[PDB]
């Protein structure tokens, strides 16, 4: 059968920096008919569907910046991009078309940037929510750099939780961060005051945001 | 202008049928061979088959992964490419996209599909319920939010301000716990602008044909 490999799976690269990337076939994809390699490249940035970039190997699609770089033959095939750029961010893959098509397994591509703290944001349980019987507690950490980070939730002071990191931020590289803390209305009636706490390696104090119900 | 549009996604139970369509315009539909490709959740991309373009006969190929349970066809007199998909199982859930294919010259698939999700599962479609984040009590900047919790399937779609507030929005990806998917989107702008002007997120769940406009009033 065809089988597409790429490497490496994932890495991250410095805005303006050089990107190397490799794509293997376990059979040559070197047409003897047309001389040519039948390997697409496709970028597919974060909630967006795959663009192509590369085919025949090395022919740059129209539209597509000169950074972007197809080389190689046969079996092995290198997608090359010079002075990367934020907006750079994606998985990237390979594609034979020379019996069927097969794609490889993709290559992660994220940006490294200077360390950002991030900004944090404390809402409590809307009207609303109140009114069915539930109380969510929403904090977003956002714009911050790199992608780990803590977060605790303190009620009344001491320490039913949902996280999600978004993609990096294709225009400054950053993370954000959101963390919903669900309790029943009855359970948060008990308590008065509310916090998250985010630690992240930009301070050795944690970025500390309260509500207290007392104060709604 | 070459434009693709998949549509027939949604929720089906395991072992049942579901019937994906992809309109096309702005190229000669009869000229180019025609692929579908699938994806799961954080997955790669998987090449499901092929028809055929009027030159070769409008024939079909399958990846061995699909052949005898998936089938391709098109509708050459309205541009339409139509995927059949029988026998469904858990891990056919995925967004399937349409591709544009080879022209008998070109190697290469030059444009694709915004894609449409598929989900298969017994669970039952649920609405979300909708909920704004306002600040407390607590700038020259202010971040306003929307919950959407406790939805099934995926997906839903989040804008805020009809799309005119685009810059400055994060919207994290849901997250599935006790069967139920949740997610929540953040808008900051500039305090001086809100409360004066309205902000208001606007939310679809495309399963239970929802739609939300929750403004953000502040408390
Ligand atoms: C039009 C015929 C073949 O094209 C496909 C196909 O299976 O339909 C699709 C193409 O993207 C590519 O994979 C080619 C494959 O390269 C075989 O194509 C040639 C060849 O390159 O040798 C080209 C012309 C004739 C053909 C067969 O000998 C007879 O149809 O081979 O396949
Ligand atoms: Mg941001
Ligand atoms: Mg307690
Ligand atoms: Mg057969
Ligand atoms: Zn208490
Ligand atoms: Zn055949």
């Amino acid at each position: 059968d065809i089988v597409m490999s790429q490497s490496p799976s994932s890495l991250a690269v410095s805005a303006g920096e050089k990107v190397t990337m490799s794509c293997k076939s376990s059979q040559s994809l070197l047409n003897s008919r047309t001389r040519k390699n039948y390997l697409a490249w496709y970028q597919q940035k974060p909630g967006q569907s795959p663009k192509l970039l590369i085919y025949w190997a090395s022919t740059r699609e129209s539209g597509v910046p000169d950074r972007f770089t197809g080389s190689g033959s046969g079996t092995d095939f290198t997608l090359t991009i010079t002075s990367v750029q934020a907006e750079d961010l994606a998985v990237y893959y390979c594609k034979q078309s020379y019996n069927l098509r097969t794609f490889g397994g993709g290559t992660k591509l994220e940006i490294k940037r200077a360390d950002a703290a991030p900004t944090v944001s404390i809402f409590p349980p809307s009207s609303e929510q109140l009114t069915s019987g539930g109380a969510s507690v929403v904090c977003f950490l956002n714009n911050f750099y790199p992608k780990d980070i803590n977060v605790k939730w303190k009620i009344d002071g001491s320490e039913g939780v949902l996280n999600s990191w978004t993609d990096q931020d294709s225009k400054d590289s950053t993370y954000s961060m959101s963390s919903t803390l669900t309790l029943t209305k009855d359970e948060y009636e008990r308590h008065n005051s509310y916090t998250c706490e985010a630690t992240h390696k930009t301070s050795t104090s944690p970025i500390v945001k309260s509500f207290n119900r007392n104060e709604c | 202008e070459v434009k693709l549009v998949e549509s027939g996604g949604g929720l089906v139970q395991s072992g049942g049928s579901l019937r994906l369509s992809c309109a096309t315009s702005g190229f000669t539909f009869t000229d180019y061979y025609m692929s579908w490709v699938r994806q799961p959740p954080g997955k790669a991309l998987e090449w499901l088959g092929f028809i055929r373009n009027k030159a070769n006969g409008y024939t079909t190929e399958y990846s061995p992964s699909v052949k005898g349970r998936f089938t391709i066809s098109r509708d050459n007199s309205q541009s339409i490419l139509y995927l059949q998909m029988n026998t469904l199982r858990a891990e056919d859930s995925a967004t399937y996209y349409c591709a544009r294919d080879h022209d008998g010259y070109y190697e290469r698939f030059s444009y694709w599909g915004q894609g449409t999700l598929v989900t298969v599962s017994a669970a039952k479609t649920t609405p979300p319920s909708v909920y704004p984040l306002a600040p407390g009590a607590a700038n020259s900047m202010v971040t306003l939010g929307c919950l959407v919790k406790g939805y099934f399937p995926e997906p839903v779609t989040v804008t805020w301000n009809s799309g005119s507030l685009s810059s400055g929005v994060h919207t994290f990806p849901a997250v599935l716990q006790s069967d139920l998917y949740t997610l929540s989107s953040s808008v900051t702008v500039p305090s001086s602008t809100w409360p004066s002007e309205t902000v208001t997120c606007n939310v679809a769940h495309p399963a239970s044909s929802t739609k939300v406009d929750k403004k953000i009033v502040p408390r």
